[PDB]
RNA sequence: UCUCUGUUCACGGGAUUGAUUGGCAUUAGCGGCGAUGAAGGACGUGCAGGAGGACGAUAUGCGUUGUUGUUGUGACGGUGUCUGAAUUGUGUGCGGUGUGCACGGGGACCCCUUGGACUUAAGCAUAUCAGUAAAGGGAGGAGAAGAAACCAAAUGGGAUUGCCUGAGUAGCGGCGAGUGAAAUGGCAUGAGCCUGUGUGGUAACUGCGUGGCGGGUUGUGUUUGUGGCAGCAGCGGCGAGUGCGAUUGAAUUCGGAUGCGGAGAGGGCGAUGUGCCUGUAGGCGCGGCGGCUUUUUUUGUGAGUAGUGUUGCUUGGUAGUGCAGCGCGAAUGCGGUGGUGGAUGCACCGAAGGCUAAAUAUGGCUGAUGACCGAUAGCGGAUAAGUAGAGUGAUUGAAGUGUGAAAAGGAGGAUGAUGAGAAAUGAAAGUGAAUGGAGUGAAUGGGGGAUGUUCCCGCCCGUCUUGAAACACGGACCAAGGAGACGACGGCAGGAUUGUUUUCCGAGAGGGGAGGAUGCUGCGGUCGGACCCGAAAGAUGGUGAGCUAUGUGUGU
RNA sequence: CUGCGUGAGCGGGGGUGGAGGGGCGAUAUGUGCAGAUCUUGGUAGCAGUAACAAGGAAAUGAUUUGCGCUGGACGAGG
RNA sequence: UACAGCCAAGGGAACGGGCUUGGGCUGAUCAGCGGGGAAAGAAGACCCUGUUGAGCUUGACUCUAGCAUGUGUGAAGUGCUGGGUGCCCAGUGCUUUGUGGAUGGAUGUGGG
């Protein structure tokens, strides 16, 4: 729109969209303005103020964690979505606090290979990639599975475990959805702690007493 | 602007340090006869009579 | 409407005038003695003008 | 045309703006580090001052209590103290407002 | 405006920084490694390149060649050596660019000040490796 | 024409010495070959304008 | 004989170059630069919303900004030598 | 041979696929010019130089300091022709002839002045658009505001500024179209001071100077930080860990091994990457620049103002909500205010002098990000783009990216060489050469059959219209681009979570029990540029008597 | 060139090309062209057509001869 | 420049190159020519409609610059003639010691 185009009117032999003024450039005369005109503005140009976001209700958010912390226990549910699991002793795994010590790399990956989870590092390994269409060039190049989550119950982060592809950690006082449900569906591969593993009933509660921690919640009842 | 002639400032001309000094007594006379030519209150005209 | 005529020839008079000199004596109120030195044309009158010399001024 | 709730919806101004903030959780947590460098660059003294318990003007909220300004000069003599001195001992203090009611007078 | 130590990820970002920087840092880009030998007796991993180094070429057409550097265009990224080279449609021979990080040093050149740059980061790298130590042993009862 | 101001003299003397090619030295480098001025006036077509 | 026959009687010049901005626009009968208005002491208000950017701060080669803009920088410290009186 | 139609090879043109040191958006900091000569302009500077970029007679760059041996470069300091506010000037303070200050640039956001019309009302004049755009004057990193001559009607709150609720409500309005607050309640941030009546046993005071001059009794009254405390940015340097086999022009591919990790962010390297290089995580060293921080005893006042008659403008303010011209013009146990003009009780406050952080706004610059665009897109501008070019002037304004890993090499033809490959890919419209078939019928299509045809059927699409093959309009051909998406407020349908939900009638005076709430997708309604393209006009601010018209000076 | 589908469309084979490309579920849209005297670029027929030029000669042409009428200076503009 | 290009009648949006039923020159050239293609050019200027304009007029509606005429503001001191009931005002001459530059409101006029 940085022109003072107009349009010459009818009776010249040429159609009435808006036209560039002077002389002496192969501009001069040609179309402006229009959204079929080369070097044109679009139509219905886009705008900030869309609604980007969206808003859930509250307690269908928290209905949502507890299903995904349920089938984290169904071995059919987890294998279902990748998850190769056939040396695993039982579902839902528990260790001691005492990974927490574990402060070098050198270490934290022996302590994963004695709960048997060493096919499955080396099946995210072998999934990373470059991705197909024109995204690879918006700074996303590389994809890949997902792998195991370390649910504990300390401050900021285990240095030793950040290093290995193929390992996430959350803290028990967040519990997010976007990590726990990864596409939108449930069944991961989680690890707890014995200290995080201890305060589900205060964040849940049950079907027919509040839960402390959450003041109101209580898990919905069934319908068969 | 439609035929007419122009604005015309004045700015007139500056006294240079003996013409200020000559106007400020023309205008010291002009003003003391006005003040001996009306009626003076008598609050005012008490301080013609000193030691 | 336009401006008339009659209002522009008054702006255009302004701007560039017609100028004629001004003819006067002075004040002499002891009985002198002239001299016409000289009568001559004037552009845009009709009667002649005379430079008459007095013993200090001219008129 | 229809039966609906007539319209009032007012954008025949061209002057008019729109303004919207698109990333509110950076913006609260860059103000909660603005808030504990004041705190310990005041150091031992905790950046808050103590305010009085008032209660609520009209016959609608009546029945509520609330934070107020700041206290009275005459609050703070009967607490041992002048009001010149309150002020460096973080406490706040009003002198607009005015003393009418002996129990409230008790509990500030 | 050095830029090799942007905080950035940005793809844009980190190939403008190496195909534009100054020749200061077009230098330290075309760093090379040293060998097992001669890595015992300086403690460091690579240092960079100049004329009259000995080097040694490492995959391609002269995979396995030895000889000395003969010039250097760091602007361009490209490095000659005498005896890798090829025969133009006249019967005259002319030498064929490497990239800098296919070569390994050995035998490098020590005349013009060379001698003192690596003594100097000798000195900084044992003195490096000490505050390492004792932050180390005493994070040990850490 | 013969008669010209002094300021007019020395910018046509400017714009004179400015109406060149490439040199041949340079035009004979490896990494400028293909290389010509291309900013060049010539004294009908295209007017100077004082 | 208002088109091709009254082109050939247009050899006068009413300007030439100003002595503030450069263009062909000081008319010399009106004593005045029909571009930036001189001599005015201040510049004539732009015509338009594109001449504004012809014509601004950086469009030049800003010879002394830029070196200020260095110096405030590092708290405009001043030659060496001269430091000892200051 | 010519016309139409198959097939193969060669042209012509630049679509498509894949790239990208460019664009665009949101967010965090900063907001740093000038008489100590700015921004902008003109002309110059290299041994061999035109454009661009860089630079100023110390000119294609000089000094100090770091890193280097190189076409060398980083960080800081110096120089800067002739111009331009451009000033050897004009105005003005302090002095008494000395010495200061103002002027211009920019102006998104802020303060003050002035002030439209298009448009809506299906016409139009009050009204609306709108005290908005344009114009002018004055400031800063923000500005302006600010410590009750307040709000109210309780058992009362308690400076300014921003956000939610109150509420599209009370009200204003050819009571039409339209327009439109605030208090309370809930949050963010929080902070209060200076003066015009200061001694009389002696101006106790200060600008200039080194125990003096100037000011001042028509009234001056101004110590102190190389110390501490908290913070913010920058610069420099060190930085772990590798080797064989197969395919390839070359491997990061495929197959055995062997290590690092507070480092498996991203980028380059002959191709798809944890140990090939750069960095990365994390420690060390060194400048710099700010914020807080020193408290001798003091008492009392704000007039051509407030108000008011009249006239003009403004506000939701309705019989001033606020402001201004002209004229009149106050009080001292007194003055002001309480959503209808006036009276009188009760309530609540002290105007007409001065200063004041924080929470708020926003072109541009610098950092960090992205369900953004990918060369007719994205900024006009991925290149010597506000350039080439156009106009008397104010102004106006494009088109153009790709040899290869390596120059290992070509450029009239032919013969050849190098390379993995003659070298980005290379559609349609249209054309040349060869070769097969058909024709003297406008061509093309469907059924049914067949290596062209023979029988039957078949007028040119789109559109407005009672009605088109039309002597109704648009359409020579091909590629690419090209039009109901988005915001606010309400209703209904389908779906999700939860359910111990509801301030009623009436102009008032008076009277008085009766399943929703919060998101998500779609459709209908209104205002927004509003599905896309199109007037004749109206207003604000600027340019021209080189063509042409008239007057006047001086020539032919 | 060939298979499947009522259709919108989806597969396979041989040349060319020399680096990346997909299926399935939910989600975000600048989401599908024959037309607008549509925009920008390229190309036909018309058509080797209209229009324009071919100035007197002498094997040679610093020599011989035939024809036309502006010719020479100052200013503006270049 | 939709595609094309020989005629008669019929019906048809009531004057067909193409549709129905009949009549036909001539295989591909060159120079001419002005019957037809309701030939080309130009979103009919005539005429009507639109709650679309603009130039101009006045006895259209609503206003307005300027101009006229009372009246408020402005400078002090004095004499004189006249009105009504002691009173307010008119003209009014004089003196020098303000000044003449203006400015608020009211009624009439006003196709400039
Ligand atoms: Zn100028």
């Amino acid at each position: 729109m940085q022109h003072s185009a107009e349009s010459w009117g009818t009776g010249r032999a040429i159609a009435r969209v808006p036209r560039v003024k002077g002389g002496g450039t192969r501009r001069a005369g040609q179309g402006a303005f229009a959204n079929f005109c080369r070097k044109g503005r679009m139509a219905h140009p886009t705008k900030t103020h869309r609604r980007w976001a969206r808003k859930v209700v509250e307690n269908t958010k928290k209905i949502a964690e507890a299903m995904a912390v349920a089938a984290s226990a169904q071995a059919s549910l987890v294998e279902a979505r990748g998850h190769r699991i056939s040396d695993v002793k039982m579902l839902p795994i528990i260790v001691s606090d005492d990974i927490a010590k574990a402060r070098k790399t050198k270490d934290a990956v022996e302590i994963l290979r004695n709960l048997n989870m060493t096919e499955e590092l080396k099946r995210v390994e072998k999934s990373r990639g470059v991705r197909c269409g024109k995204g690879k060039m918006r700074n996303r190049r590389y994809t890949q599975r997902k792998g195991i989550l370390i649910v504990h119950g300390e401050s900021s982060e285990m240095l030793g475990f950040r290093n290995i592809r193929g390992v996430d950690q959350m803290s028990i006082d967040s519990l997010d959805l976007l990590e726990l449900a990864p596409g939108g569906v449930a069944g991961r591969l989680i690890i707890w702690t014995e200290s995080a593993f201890e305060k589900l009933d205060k964040i849940f509660g049950g079907v027919e007493r509040e839960a402390e921690l959450t003041p109101g919640f209580k898990l919905p009842n069934r319908i068969v | 602007v439609l035929g007419k002639v122009k604005k015309i400032p004045v700015e007139e001309p500056r006294l240079t340090k003996e013409q200020k000094i000559e106007r400020d007594l023309l205008i010291k006379k002009k003003v003391s006869k006005l003040a001996n030519s009306i009626r003076i209150p008598p609050a005012i005209y008490q301080f013609r009579t000193v030691l | 409407g336009k401006i008339t005529r009659r209002t522009r020839e008054a702006k255009k008079k302004q701007r560039q005038p017609i100028v004629k000199v001004c003819l006067s004596y002075p004040i002499i109120p002891q009985v002198e003695e002239g001299e016409v030195i000289d009568i001559v044309h004037e552009r845009s009158r009709g009667a002649p003008v005379a430079i008459i010399s007095f013993k200090e001024d001219d008129c | 045309k229809g039966n609906h709730a007539l319209p009032n919806n007012h954008f025949r101004k061209t002057s008019l703006k729109i303004r919207i903030h698109h990333d509110p959780e950076t913006k609260a947590r860059v103000m909660a580090e603005k808030k504990l460098r004041k705190a310990k660059a005041l150091f031992p003294m905790p950046l808050k001052k103590l305010r009085p318990i008032v209660r609520c003007p009209t016959i609608k909220y009546n029945r509520n209590e609330r934070l107020g300004r700041g206290f009275t000069a005459a609050e703070c003599e009967k607490a041992g103290l002048d009001y010149r001195h309150a002020r460096r001992l973080g406490i706040a203090v009003d002198l607009r407002r005015r003393d009418t009611n002996q129990e409230a007078f008790d509990k500030n | 405006k050095n830029l090799r130590k942007q905080k950035t990820s940005s793809r844009r970002k980190q190939r403008k920084a190496h195909f534009a920087c100054n020749d200061g840092e077009k230098r330290i880009r075309s760093s090379a490694r040293l060998s097992r030998e001669l890595r015992k007796e300086y403690g460091f991993r690579t240092f960079p390149l100049r004329t009259g180094d000995t080097v040694v070429v490492k995959g391609g057409k002269f995979d396995g060649k030895e000889g000395v550097i003969s010039k250097i265009n760091y602007r361009d990224y490209k490095v000659y050596i005498e005896g890798c080279f090829v025969t133009k449609n006249d019967g005259t021979n002319a030498l064929v660019p490497i990239y800098p990080s296919k070569l390994t040093i050995t035998k490098f050149f020590l005349e013009n000040g060379r001698k003192e740059q690596l003594e100097r980061k000798k000195r900084a790298r044992e003195h490096g490796m000490e505050i390492l130590r004792k932050r180390q042993e005493e994070v040990v009862s850490n | 024409g013969s008669r010209k101001t002094a300021l007019v003299k020395t910018r046509l003397m400017r714009a004179l010495k400015r109406n060149r090619e490439i040199p041949a030295w340079k035009r004979m480098m490896k990494e400028h070959k293909g290389e010509y001025n291309r900013a060049r006036r010539h004294w009908r077509s295209k007017k100077l304008k004082i | 004989s208002k088109g091709t026959a009254s082109f050939g009687k247009k050899n006068k010049r009413n300007t030439e170059m100003c002595r503030r901005c450069g263009r062909q626009s000081y008319h010399k009968q009106k004593n005045s630069c029909s571009s930036c208005g001189y001599p005015n002491p201040k510049m004539r208000n732009p015509g338009s919303i594109k001449a504004r950017r012809r014509r601004t701060i950086g469009t030049g080669r800003m010879r002394y900004m830029k070196r200020e803009l260095r110096a405030a920088k590092n708290g405009h410290k001043g030659d060496p030598i001269l430091r000892t009186l200051w």
